[PDB]
DNA sequence: CGGCAGTCGCCGTCTACCTCTCCAAGAGCAGCATGCGC
DNA sequence: GCGCATGCTGCTCTTCTTTGCCATCACGGCGACTGCCG
RNA sequence: CCGAAGCUUCGGCUUCGGCAGGAGAGGUA
């Protein structure tokens, strides 16, 4: 619901997410770059970090 | 659509009056399309991103 | 010409002229004029149709009255509207911030109709601003110009539109009132005449016939041939008015049950009435002109009529039908046809006298309400006209119209240009137009109905492209709204003098010639055949036996700024509006001086601005200084003209006065006397005159970017004072009250040496960014005080050119709180530098890439260094070929040149007037905007012109000539274009655009750096910038970015002494954004959590 | 010397990709603006007749380093959505060759 | 399309009774500051008086009910403090917008979330940042790649 | 707090006993600020006992000044001894009839 | 700025207006020009049934197809076609392809 | 009951920067303070 | 000399929506819905 | 966080003083 919140209907997808009681496991780019955590791309992986 | 009157002058011998009033019409089009298409464009980077 | 003193001006014009241009600022002044209803406009209204001199204000008054009550045994009338004197001039109402206005009176009478007694006495109803002799309005201190508005007229409007399924031709009328209800009739697929009163669904027609007190006979008697009047008769099964009546009433009564008396009651509350429909003067001429009624008769009764309504409906279905002429049953003969919203037949234009009226309409109306509902209320025989009058709604209306307005807007005074051409423009947004969301493509193009009315030419660039233009310069406006032009009227093939003006709805009947047309000695045609402008706007070549109409001037088409640019007519349309919409940005310059290539336009457009002064009347002068002329009259009056020197103006530049005449002269009436900011003798010049080479050079004129010479520096060639102004208060706080004063405990001794015995700087010292201007102590009634000391803002510097203190104790009218109000002025020399924006007046525009020293420069075989390098590359894809004719005509014009008739005239120069034959060096010259020097004309110029000191021509007949280099010593391989060119300085200077911050103020509910470079603020790092480093892959870039420079609040301070002790930068923590978003998200009561990897939801609050 | 190797990231607005933001070496020079190489004036898309740019400063090592070798104009030569080449001759160079 | 609704209800360890209010979050002050203007007075804040009206209207409802009024009064209150809750929640939504000095419509609580001008889209996803400057671009020719 | 130890974010309808839990105390009075003193109202939309002190390690009253009387609830004003920015993050609620 | 639209169209995935009938079987075909709108029947040759395309406009000019033969030609009465061949001319709709 | 087609409301419409002005007031409810009358 | 009356002045809200005021608002896509006809 | 003033053992300690929201118009690339 983080990242849908953010694009467009922020009111529907709101409700919708409340009713529903969704959970996010904050694994994107734009999640990522909301909370203040590193992306998951470029150097900010397992392998190179 | 084409004006079945064509302008026979170049810019280098000058146009005349009525010339150069209906030479008008295609500048003005493609200002306004320079300042409302780039919304569309806009719109759809954002989308696709 | 046609001015007493003027310089001599040469031209190439080879026309000549029957008319010339009018007053340039009388569609201000002639709409006040007619709303104040001064003598003048009465005299200017009986000159011509002297039927109904009434004012502007009288007609709202006499709509008004009479004002009655439910009873009807009282009422109220009023009349006689005159203003007094006002009460402060100008300068005294931009000094101490006031308004010019003037006070009204009207005079009020009460009848009593239970008795008979009349009382009238006279009121005062406010001050009203007035618009003083430059057509504009000072409220509260401040210049402002109301702009005139384009707006849709109130009448009636046939269209048509297909169908997608069936496509066939569906029409719809619609009778559009100025403020009332919304009639709509229509016609459908099948064969339905439907009609949607006030929005509401739909209906069949014959129910609205029947409810308006028709039958079967009647009905089917008009309409006959029509099918679908039979058909739509044949199918409401409504047996009787009452049936018709009821369903109105049901359909537009929701949640009611439907009435008979109600009904009846509702079909006259709504359009035949007085109060609640109200057709204007406009709107019953434009109804009386389309469907044909009444002719010959005047405009009064202005509401609907069931007379309207039939013969709408037998527009629309004869219209459906075919036929292409009408006459309803007593009238004319009108055609049918559809209708142009977008004719300017159909738009009319609402100027400032109409847009002051409507406000002054909305408060009386509140004002009739309110003494309306108290006369009710009030015990009789202590009723008075003083006391059932409330004042507060006008004044309230008067005073939101002219200040926060869409439409009275802040008047621009970067140039006298800028200024002239403010007052001259044509808005199509405001309180009654359109919206940039809402306006499509249709509204913003050139309809061929614009030729003499509207400038196609200059309008701006950004998202208001189309919806703002400019008035022509021979254009009036009607007494309706209407843009005329005028014509020289032609009989039998010979072009007469009599000047008849049309507006875009009668010029359509006529064939119009070409103003560039062969004339003979007599007055007939040339050429067989002529190009005219037919009905729909069609250009044809028709055999020169038709014409009925002739234009005035070549330059009819043009605006008065469009009209500046020589050599129009070989430029794009696109560079021609760049330069017009450039030519209002530059700025004064310490020296003024002429073009050598100029117009003729440069003159009238000076005079008409109005910064200059001229003489009223005829005299010798008796004395003349720096800052006053005194001319003594013939008769024995002596008038003496004050100057301004050194005024600063509304964009910070500086407005300085100069006298131009001797202690000797005869002056006439009319002619110039003072200088101003861009005049020079009289005639406007906004740049200066440079020597020019197109070529290439090292790169360093590459991409639009511009090479000076140093010798534009070391003589102040382009140099221009920039004046600020500043302020500080003394508003009485809580404890005690704040005292301007020398005494800052806290500051030493040092920076206290220029604050004189008072707390005020001293004019003349020299201030940087931290100097102390006037220094103020806020007590607490000492250790106590504060350091509140007016500074001058980060990057400014200047001298002190000018102190204004008021105080209340000397007797002032100050702000209740405040004690001391000072105002300190600073001025700044600024010179040209890297960075800075030159333009031409043809669409030439970069920024300067390099200032050269005078001996790195090119230069003549004589020496002479050129003075600016522009490229060659930018000329030929842009088709702006008219900078290379002017630079060739200065280089010549520079010169002087000499032709020879020794064995007759040549054959190129048959044409050219007999002094244009020779001329000398430094001359002035001027070519018409559409009429003006020819290219044979050109070369045949370019292998006269004289030699200069020694015998030498440098620039050969096709204007080129061989430069040398000045670094290395070589002449260069080819020859090169050298010529004058007319270079301005616009207003887009690198000094206020510099910017940079490492930390500074914060905000307050998210703590992210504030925005703006007067409050010291960063740079916004947007959406499309973190898709880039996304992209690149940079994942720790992007978090710095993001955290300890933006939000992070423990993480900033860490930060900076992490670099200031030179460790490594410390680990980001979680932004207060998130926190704040989490916040608002709990308050629209959503249980919104961060859990762990376990559940046991995190606290997210520190605190420990 | 505190402006020594130290690299600075130059951005134009709009961004339409990611050769919209690229990172140079500052040099101290006289005037008020800023000086531009010829050659990325096809990636940024920047005439000169008064267009604007900002600047940003990176601060760890980490940023730096990244600057440094991921965002280096020099090393940004070839277009990421042909592969053809943006840093190349054109206007005056091409005539003059 | 009604079991999409009826089976979220069940298929979670929530309650339907959640759509039913009986008492109302106030945010923090500091969210919602007042502050002075240039020495006078202040003027507005936008969410301080829809707080206000709902008090108010609260208070009304209070002391008419521990009263003893009749019935259809009681009514009327109790319409009109809906009516105000609903427009502090979401202004415009339903009727006509609740406008302030100069007939322009109150911000609600669901505008600082929704449009390219709230919360997501102007403060989250795209900062101002400190270390940073601005001017005008010119050639030089001088320079190299770096 | 650390980032690196997130791991979901749960959304959804809140009850009247959530509502109750958040809320350090009830509003009842629709003042604002007090414009002669220049100190929040009792009881208001501002006031200091449901929200926080005002100033630092202060309260309405003068009992305690100083910092080293953190943690202690004043007895005649009822306001806490702590720090100011605790108003960035205390609710409150009103109890509709 | 005339291209826009279809890229929208073809991402944003409607249906196209200008539709273009495919065909789902394979074998000859028909065609009952009435007025304004023909009715391409389809003969399967394989011994199914005609699927009767109903309300095909006139205006729409037919899909000039390289036939069978080698006759590059308009979709005409007795006319071979196969699984996917457009019928009309004009852009196909991608819900109905797949 | 069963289709059915108009209709009505809600969603969306590019980025960065600069300058200026204007942002509820009169009515009403007490609470006295001093002048005037018996 | 005392009681009553009327004007400075603190002092804290108050500002709706009928039979009135108000005047409108693009353009496309999507989905419920709702009276209406069969 | 900044400024002023004291103790200062040179780590620092103490007193006082201090804030930044909306709407509209025009413009540059
Ligand atoms: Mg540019
Ligand atoms: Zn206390």
């Amino acid at each position: 619901w983080l990242s849908a919140a953010s694009f467009q209907e922020t009111t529907r997808v709101l409700t919708d997410a409340a009713i529903n009681c969704r959970s996010d496991k904050l694994n994107g780019l734009k999640e990522n770059v909301i909370i203040g955590k590193l992306i998951p791309a470029g150097t900010g992986i397992n392998r190179y970090r | 659509e084409f004006i079945p009157r064509p302008v026979k002058s170049s810019f280098r011998e000058g146009l005349t009056v009525l010339e150069y009033f209906i030479n008008t019409h295609g500048a003005r089009k493609g200002l306004a399309d320079t300042a409302l298409r780039t919304a569309d464009s806009g719109y759809l980077t954002r989308r696709l991103v | 010409n046609s001015v007493p003193g003027a310089p001599n001006r040469v031209s190439f014009a080879k026309l000549r002229e029957p008319l010339e241009v009018p007053g340039l600022l009388d569609v201000q002044t002639d709409s006040f004029e007619w709303l104040i209803g001064s003598p003048r406009w009465r005299e200017s209204a009986a000159e011509r149709g002297d039927v109904n001199p009434v004012g502007g204000l009288e007609e709202v008054l006499y709509e008004l009255s009479p004002i009655e009550d439910f009873s009807g045994s009282m009422s109220l009338s009023f009349s006689d509207p005159r203003f007094d004197d006002v009460k402060a001039p100008v300068d005294e109402c931009k000094d101490k911030d006031m308004t010019y206005a003037a006070p009204l009176f009207v005079t009020a009478e009460f009848i009593n109709n239970n008795t008979g007694e009349i009382k009238s006495q006279t009121v005062f109803m406010g001050d009203f601003p007035m618009m003083t002799e430059k057509g504009t309005f000072i409220i509260n201190g401040t210049e402002r110009v109301v702009v005139s508005q384009l707006v849709r007229s109130p009448g009636v409007y046939f269209d048509e539109t297909i169908d997608k399924s069936t496509d066939k031709t569906l029409h719809s009328v619609k009778v559009i009132p100025s403020r009332g209800a919304w009639l709509e009739f229509d016609v459908d697929k099948r064969d339905t005449v439907g009609v949607r009163i006030d929005r509401k669904r739909r209906q069949p027609v014959t129910v609205l016939l029947k409810a308006l007190g028709w039958t079967s006979e009647q009905i089917v008697e008009r309409f006959g041939f029509s099918e679908i009047m039979r058909s739509t008769l044949e199918k409401d099964n409504t047996v009787g008015t009452d049936e018709a009546l009821l369903d109105i009433y049901r359909k537009l009564r929701p949640g009611e049950p439907p009435t008979k008396e109600s009904a009846q009651t509702l079909l006259e509350n709504l359009f035949f009435k007085e109060k609640r429909y109200d057709l204007a003067r406009v709107g019953r001429y434009k109804v009386n002109k389309k469907l044909g009624l009444h002719v010959g008769e005047p405009i009064t009764s202005s509401t609907l009529t069931e007379e309207d309504v039939v013969a709408t409906i037998e527009y629309l279905v004869r219209l459906h039908e075919g036929q292409t002429t009408m006459t309803v049953p007593g009238g004319v003969e009108v055609p049918v046809e559809t209708d142009d919203i977008d004719h300017f037949g159909n738009r009319r234009l609402r100027t400032v006298g109409e847009l002051i009226q409507n406000q002054i309409r909305v408060g009386m109306s509140r004002m009739e309400r309110v003494v309306r509902e108290r006369m009710t209320t009030q015990d009789v025989e202590a009723i008075t006209p003083q006391t059932l009058i409330n004042i507060r709604p006008v004044v309230a209306a008067i005073k939101e119209f002219f200040g926060t307005s869409q439409l009275s807007q802040f008047m621009d005074q970067n140039n006298p240009l800028s200024g002239l051409t403010h007052k001259r423009r044509l808005s199509a947004l405001g309180p009654g137009g359109l919206s940039r969301e809402r306006a499509g493509l249709e509204v913003r193009d050139v309809h061929p109905s614009h030729y003499g009315r509207m400038c196609p030419i200059e309008t701006p660039e950004g998202p208001n492209i189309g919806l703002i233009g400019s008035l022509s310069v021979y254009a009036r406006v009607n007494p309706f709204g209407f843009i005329e032009t005028p014509y020289r009227k032609v009989v039998d093939g010979v072009v007469s003098d009599e000047i008849v003006y049309l507006t875009a709805d009668e010029e359509d009947r006529h064939v119009v010639a070409q103003a560039n047309s062969p004339i003979d000695a007599d007055g007939r045609f040339v050429e067989p055949r002529v190009l005219v402008r037919r009905k729909a706007g069609e250009v044809e070549y028709v055999p020169s036996s038709e014409v009925d109409y002739m234009d005035v001037s070549p330059r009819q088409m043009v605006s008065v700024a469009t009209a500046m640019i020589p050599f129009l007519e070989h430029d794009d349309a696109n560079r021609a509006l760049m330069g017009a919409n450039m030519q209002r940005q530059a700025v004064p310059l310490v020296r003024s001086e002429a073009p050598l290539v100029g117009t003729g336009m440069e003159l009238r457009a000076a005079i008409d601005a109005g910064d200059v002064v001229v003489a009223e009347e005829s005299g010798v002068i008796e004395e003349v200084s720096a800052d006053y002329i005194t001319v003594m009259h013939d008769n024995g009056t002596r008038r003496t003209y004050r100057m301004r020197k050194f005024a600063r103006s509304n964009h910070g530049t500086c407005a300085n006065q100069c006298p131009i005449v001797d202690a000797g002269d005869r002056v006439e009436a009319g002619q110039v006397i003072a200088d101003g900011p861009c005049t020079d003798d009289g005639e406007m010049a906004l740049g200066k005159n440079l020597l020019v080479a197109i070529m290439p050079w090292e790169g360093h004129n590459y991409e639009d970017a511009i090479i000076l010479s140093n010798r534009l520096v070391e003589e102040d060639v382009l140099t221009s004072i920039h004046i600020e102004e500043h302020e500080i208060d003394a508003r009485d706080t809580k404890l005690g009250a704040e005292e301007i004063t020398r005494d800052i405990p806290n500051i030493s001794d040092e920076v206290l040496a220029d604050l004189d015995e008072r707390g005020i700087v001293r004019i003349g010292a020299e201030v940087r960014d931290g100097d102390i201007l006037v220094g103020k102590v806020t007590p607490k009634g000492a250790r106590e005080v504060r350091d509140t000391s007016l500074k001058v803002p980060h990057g400014e510097s200047g001298k002190v050119i000018g102190i204004r203190v008021f105080s209340r104790e000397d007797e002032d009218e100050l702000p209740a709180g405040v004690n001391e109000l000072v105002r300190v002025y600073v001025a700044q020399k600024r010179k040209i530098s890297d960075g800075d924006k030159l333009a031409g007046r043809h669409g030439n525009k970069g920024v300067i890439g390099k200032i050269l020293p005078v001996e790195d420069m090119p230069f003549l075989a004589d020496g002479t260094p050129v003075d600016i390098i522009l490229n060659t590359h930018g000329v030929p894809r842009r088709m702006n070929i008219g900078q290379i004719l002017e630079t060739h005509l200065g280089w010549c014009a520079h010169s002087g040149w000499k032709v020879d008739a020794a064995k007759g005239v040549p054959d190129w120069a048959a044409r050219l007037p007999d002094e244009l034959l020779e001329a000398q060096p430094n001359a002035i010259v001027s070519t018409p905007v559409f009429d003006g020097a020819q290219e044979a004309e050109l070369q045949g110029l370019l292998s006269c012109t004289l030699p200069n000191r020694d015998g030498d021509v440098l620039v050969d007949a096709d204007g080129k000539a061989m430069l040398f280099d000045g670094r290395s010593g070589e002449p260069f391989p080819y020859p090169v274009t050298v010529g004058y060119m007319y270079i301005m300085k616009l207003h887009h200077l690198v000094d206020d655009k510099i910017h940079a911050r490492s930390t500074g103020p914060y905000s307050m509910i998210t703590q992210q750096p504030l925005g703006g470079k007067a409050q010291f603020g960063g740079q916004r790092f947007g959406e499309m910038e973190c898709w880039a480093m996304q992209a690149y892959g940079a994942a720790y870039t992007l978090q710095e970015l993001l955290t300890i420079k933006s939000d992070d609040t423990v993480g900033r301070v860490k930060v900076y002494e992490a670099i200031v002790k030179g460790e490594n930068i410390p680990e980001p923590g979680i932004p207060e954004s998130f926190k704040v978003l989490l916040k608002e998200l709990q308050s629209l009561c959503l249980n919104v959590e961060v859990l762990s990897s376990d559940g046991a939801a995190i606290e997210l609050r520190e605190g420990e | 010397e505190v402006i020594a190797e130290h690299p600075v990231l130059l951005n134009r607005a709009p961004t339409l990709h990611r050769l919209g933001i690229q990172a140079f070496e500052p040099m101290l020079v006289e005037g008020k603006a800023i000086q531009l190489h010829p050659l990325v004036c096809e990636a940024f898309n920047a005439d000169f007749d008064g267009d604007q740019m900002a600047v940003h400063l990176p601060l760890s090592a980490e940023a730096q380093a990244e600057a440094r070798i991921l965002m280096l104009s020099s090393n940004n030569i070839l277009s990421p959505a042909s592969g053809r080449p943006l840093a190349m001759p054109r206007l005056d160079m091409v005539t003059g060759l | 399309k009604r079991l999409k609704v009826v089976a979220a209800f069940q298929q979670s360890g929530n309650s339907p009774m959640g759509m039913v209010l009986d008492a109302v979050p106030v945010i923090p002050p500091e969210l919602r500051p007042m502050v002075q203007l240039d020495g006078g007075r202040f003027a507005t804040s936008d969410l301080n008086d829809l707080y206000r009206r709902v008090i108010n209207r609260n208070n009304r409802l209070k002391r008419l009910i521990d009263l003893g009024a009749p019935e259809i009064i009681v009514n009327n209150e109790k319409r009109m403090l809906q009516e105000s809750v609903d427009a502090l929640f979401d202004n415009g939504r339903r009727g006509r917008p609740v406008t302030g000095p100069g007939n322009r419509p109150l911000k609600s609580l669901s505008d600082l979330l929704k449009g390219k001008q709230g919360r997501f889209r102007q403060n989250l996803l795209g900062k101002r940042v400190d270390y940073s400057g601005r001017s005008v671009i010119v050639v030089g020719p001088q320079l190299k790649l770096h | 707090l650390d980032v690196n130890f997130f791991d979901e974010l749960r959304i959804g309808l809140a009850t009247a006993e959530d509502i109750r839990q958040w809320s350090y105390g009830e509003v009842k009075k629709p003042e604002t600020i007090n414009y002669r003193t220049l100190k929040p109202e009792k009881d208001g939309l501002f006031c200091e006992k449901i929200f926080g002190p005002t100033r630092d390690w202060e309260c309405y009253c003068g009992k305690y000044k100083r910092v080293r009387f953190k943690g202690i609830i004043c007895e005649r004003c009822g306001v806490e001894v702590t720090r100011a920015k605790v108003r960035r993050e205390r609710m409150g609620h009103i109890e509709l009839a | 700025t005339g291209g826009l639209p279809r890229v929208q169209e073809l991402f944003e995935a409607r249906v196209p207006r200008g539709k273009a009938p495919i065909a789902d079987v394979t074998g000859r075909v028909r065609l009952e020009d009435g007025e304004r709108f023909y009715k391409i029947t389809i003969v399967p040759d394989d011994g199914g049934e005609e699927v009767v395309y109903d309300k095909i406009s006139k205006r729409q000019r037919l899909r000039v197809f390289k036939h069978e033969d080698g006759s590059e030609r308009v979709l005409s009465d007795g006319d071979h076609v196969e699984v996917g061949q457009q019928l009309m001319e004009g852009s196909a709709d991608p819900h109905e392809v797949l």
